[PDB]
Formats: C-alpha cells, sequence, structure tokens
C-alpha cells in the first residue's frame, strides 16, 4: 500500500516489531527462497541517518562487496520500507552473481529419481559417474559391434530443464527433450543416430582398420575429418559429410609441392568415376589409382 | 603494549591453516588460500578475487561438510585431509575456487590427530593416530 | 578381528579345523563382508550424506524460527 501500515507487512511479512514504539524490528527477510535472520533499530524518531542494522554472519558473508553500498543506502534512503526493498534487490542481485555458490540438488527429486532412471536403463550401460553425481558417461553398442560413449552433465533440477549432452558422433545431435523425457529418451535418440550412421560407422571403421590415419590418434567418433597417409611426406584429409557418408567427402593434399600436383590433377580427372555404392576406400583406390600403405 | 573479528563460525573451531591453490622441493610455499574448520562440519575458505570490479574483493565460501570433524591437516597442492568417526576423507581445493564440496573417503578408519610429512622424492606419506590407539 | 592386509579397515580371519593338517593357521578365510574376500554405490552414499547435511540444515533453520 501507499502507507507503511500494510505495505511493510505485504513486502516483508517475515520481519516483525518487538517494541510498542515501532523502533526495534527483528525477524527474517526473504529473497530466492531463503529466510535470512536480521534486526534493525531506529531511534525514537523515524530517521535512518543513524540506524543500527544488525545481521547474521551468513548474511554478512553474502553482502560482502556491498557494505559501503548498503551503508550509503541507509543514510540516503527516506523510509524503512524503501530501504528494505533496496536491500532485497541487492541480496537477490548478489546471489545471482554468486549463483555458482547457492544451488544444490533436491534430495527427494534428484538422488531419488536419477537412480530409478539408471535402473530403467541398465547397470551395464553406465561406465563413469562423478562423486558430485554431475557427470554420467553412458555406453551404446552398434549392430557391427562398436562402443560409442555420451557425456551428460546434469543440472540441480535435472528433468526441469535440458541436461547438457556432449555426444561424440560428428552430426549436430538434435535431442528432442520434454520435461516428461528422461535418460531412456536421449538414449533412444542416441541409438537412433548410431543406427542412422551404421553406414558412416562402416566407412570410418574401415578407414581406421585398413589405412594409416595420422593425427586423430585414438580417433574420437566426433572426428568428421580423417587424415589418411599415402606414399611418403604426403597425406589426404577427407571430411566425411556424415548425413551422406558414401557421398564425395571434401578433401585436399598436404606435403611437398612437386609430388602432390599429379595426385590433385588425377583426382580432378577421375572425380566423375566416384560411384556412391562401393566403400570409400574402393572409390579412392580406383580414383587415385594407387594402393595405400598399411602402418608404414 | 586491537583484536579483529573475521567470520564467527557458529560452531567450535578445530583446525586453522592454509593451502596453495592452483599448484601449476621447498617447505614454505606462498599460500594462496586460507582455511578453517568446525566440529559439527562447517568449513570456511577465503581467496583473493580481483574480479567483476577491477578491485580486490575477498571471496569467502562456507561449506557444511558431513559428520563431526575430529581432526584435519593440509597436503601439498591444494588438498586437505579431514576425519569423521566413520572414515578419513579428503578435499581438493585445486581447480572461482569450488562451488560444491565433493569429498571421497580414503578407506582408512576414524583417525584423530592426523599429520603429514611431504616426501617429494612414490607418493605422499602421512602419519595418523587411529581412534583405537594405533 | 584386525587389519592384516594393511589397508586401515579391520577384517575378520577365520581358521578352519585342525583335522585338515597338524600345522598352525593353515586353511584361513579373510573377509570384510563387503568387497575384500581372500581364502586358501559411492554416489548413493554421497547422496545419503548430502541429504543428511540438508536435513541438519533444516533442523537449524527450524530452531532459529522457533526462537
Amino acid at each position: 500500500m501507499a502507507v507503511t501500515e500494510a505495505s511493510l507487512l505485504r513486502q516483508c511479512p517475515l520481519l516483525l516489531p518487538q517494541n510498542r514504539s515501532k523502533t526495534v524490528y527483528e525477524g527474517f527477510i526473504s529473497a530466492q527462497g531463503r529466510d535470512f535472520h536480521l534486526r534493525i533499530v531506529l531511534p525514537e524518531d523515524l530517521q535512518l541517518k543513524n540506524a543500527r542494522l544488525l545481521c547474521s554472519w551468513q548474511l554478512r558473508t553474502i553482502l560482502s562487496g556491498y557494505h559501503r553500498i548498503v551503508q550509503q543506502r541507509m543514510q540516503h534512503s527516506p523510509d524503512l520500507m524503501s530501504f528494505m526493498m533496496e536491500l532485497k534487490m541487492l541480496l537477490e542481485v548478489a546471489l545471482k552473481n554468486r549463483q555458482e555458490l547457492y544451488a544444490l540438488p533436491p534430495p527427494p527429486q534428484f538422488y531419488s529419481s536419477l537412480i530409478e532412471e539408471i535402473g530403467t536403463l541398465g547397470w551395464d550401460k553406465l561406465v563413469y559417474a562423478d562423486t558430485c553425481f554431475s557427470t554420467i558417461k553412458l555406453k551404446a553398442e552398434d549392430a557391427s559391434g562398436r562402443e560409442h560413449l555420451i557425456t551428460l552433465k546434469l543440472k540441480a533440477k535435472y528433468p526441469a530443464e535440458s541436461p547438457d549432452y556432449f555426444v561424440d558422433f560428428p552430426v549436430p545431435f538434435c535431442a528432442s527433450w520434454t520435461p516428461q523425457s528422461s535418460l531412456i529418451s536421449i538414449y533412444s535418440q542416441f541409438l537412433a543416430a548410431i543406427e542412422s550412421l551404421k553406414a558412416f560407422w562402416d566407412v570410418m571403421d574401415e578407414i581406421d582398420e585398413k589405412t594409416w590415419v595420422l593425427e586423430p590418434e585414438k580417433p574420437p567418433r566426433s572426428a568428421t575429418a580423417r587424415r589418411i597417409a599415402l606414399g611418403n611426406n604426403v597425406s589426404i584429409n577427407i571430411e566425411v559429410d556424415p548425413r551422406h557418408p558414401t557421398m564425395l567427402p571434401e578433401c585436399f593434399f598436404l606435403g611437398a609441392d612437386h609430388v602432390v600436383k599429379p595426385l590433385g590433377i588425377k583426382l580432378s580427372r577421375n572425380i566423375h568415376l566416384w560411384d556412391p555404392e562401393n566403400s570409400v576406400l574402393q572409390n579412392l583406390k580406383d580414383v587415385l589409382e594407387i594402393d595405400f600403405p598399411a602402418r608404414a | 603494549t586491537l583484536v579483529k573479528i573475521l567470520h564467527h563460525l557458529e560452531e567450535p573451531v578445530i583446525f586453522i591453516g592454509a593451502l596453495k591453490t592452483e599448484p601449476q622441493p621447498d617447505e614454505d610455499v606462498h599460500c594462496d588460500c586460507l582455511v578453517a574448520f568446525g566440529h559439527h562440519g562447517r568449513m570456511l575458505a577465503i581467496k583473493a578475487s580481483w574480479d567483476e570490479s577491477g578491485k580486490l574483493v575477498p571471496e569467502l565460501r562456507e561449506y557444511c561438510l558431513p559428520g563431526p570433524v575430529l581432526c584435519a591437516a593440509c597436503g601439498g597442492g591444494g588438498r586437505v585431509y579431514h576425519s569423521t568417526p566413520s572414515d578419513l576423507c579428503v578435499v581438493d581445493l585445486s581447480r572461482p575456487e569450488e562451488g560444491p564440496g565433493g569429498l571421497p573417503p580414503m578407506l582408512c578408519p576414524a583417525s584423530l590427530n592426523i599429520c603429514s610429512v611431504v616426501s617429494l622424492s612414490g607418493g605422499t606419506k602421512l602419519l595418523a593416530l587411529s581412534a583405537k590407539g594405533r | 578381528i584386525d587389519d592384516f592386509i594393511g589397508s586401515g579397515t579391520e577384517q575378520v580371519l577365520l581358521l578352519f579345523k585342525d583335522s585338515l593338517n597338524s600345522d598352525c593357521l593353515t586353511s584361513f578365510k579373510i573377509t570384510d563382508l563387503g568387497k575384500i574376500n581372500y581364502s586358501s554405490v559411492p554416489p548413493l552414499e554421497t547422496g545419503l550424506k548430502v541429504c543428511f547435511s540438508s536435513f541438519r540444515e533444516l533442523r537449524q533453520h527450524l530452531l532459529l524460527k522457533e526462537k
């Protein structure tokens, strides 16, 4: 309200006077679902130029970095109600600055639901869980027999917002996440992408097994670009468009200048012979018309 | 011939010391942090921030770590070994510093009065006194 | 009952019958009744710990409000 008979009660319901002459107030103050102990002592007259403001240390710790500010606000501000609105605003802003500090995971929502969901999945899939229970790494298999891993960083309120998924495979993983959604949904999408690329996985597994791939050493499945070595002091960097894996991957040569020119010219001449039915090695061996060295 | 008040943990004090956070041999290391401990489990941490305003601001934490802490000590490289009547646990301050307090046991029993000798010759070798008197 | 492995945690040692051999402490059985078992979960525990710390925090807040 306009007057501070009900306005103070509506804006600070948890702060209550002790004295007849409304000079000594004590009680809590609420901002971001936390009640903070507090008391405030005006003199006989409603003046704030000298007004004691005693706090809890739990609150002083948070107001660290604004002590001069709140002091200035006490001596500048006209009324107690206005000053307390300023103080609530400052507490909220300071906590939003120190939001890494106050958050945590709900005990009956988080540590309860997450384990029931992992039980729904299967205990053979989970490989790594952090002590903080933030990182969980999940395993998935292909019909060819390869393992592909997914990182998931869980927030405090996990099914509320989307969890942060760091998945390997090269395409932008488009994970449709509802609030009803859980780990099984993103794992079904994980298997969906893994099986949509059961083709790409054949290509890159062949390039890993047969050819001498140089510097994605122990290649993660994220690597769209594979550096195949042919000959000596020469290599080809093939970037597989994983939506069309059998399609021509954009590639150039690195090395000396006097050997790579014939390779590039011959690629430009035999580019039209690229068939999209055979393996990428079968296409490359007939296009560049040379056999690749196996672990020279 | 004055005395200054810093934080006032509500519960009693057990250990006061210091660490060298961000440890990226000598005995005296220039300690970056400051730590104290409670009994019922309140831990305090302090750091120099100089962030968000271009002036030095004290970054304080205050954690509520489990179990009645009976003893603790410091280890080289932003580590603290503390002890509860179930287990002997450890805390890593090396990463501003740390939001939540993550702590594993070392699968040793309730040791009171821990102390550390830093070898740096292998690994670190501490001396404990187990609650059973060993 | 003692720690013979030298891990820190106590283990139980059981010595089976002397009818086997006329030789001392043969046919032993060492166990912790957890993982350690010779012869001749962490995230769940941390979740319990965090939930207990939050419980104790609420108890503190509650007594404050009553005061």
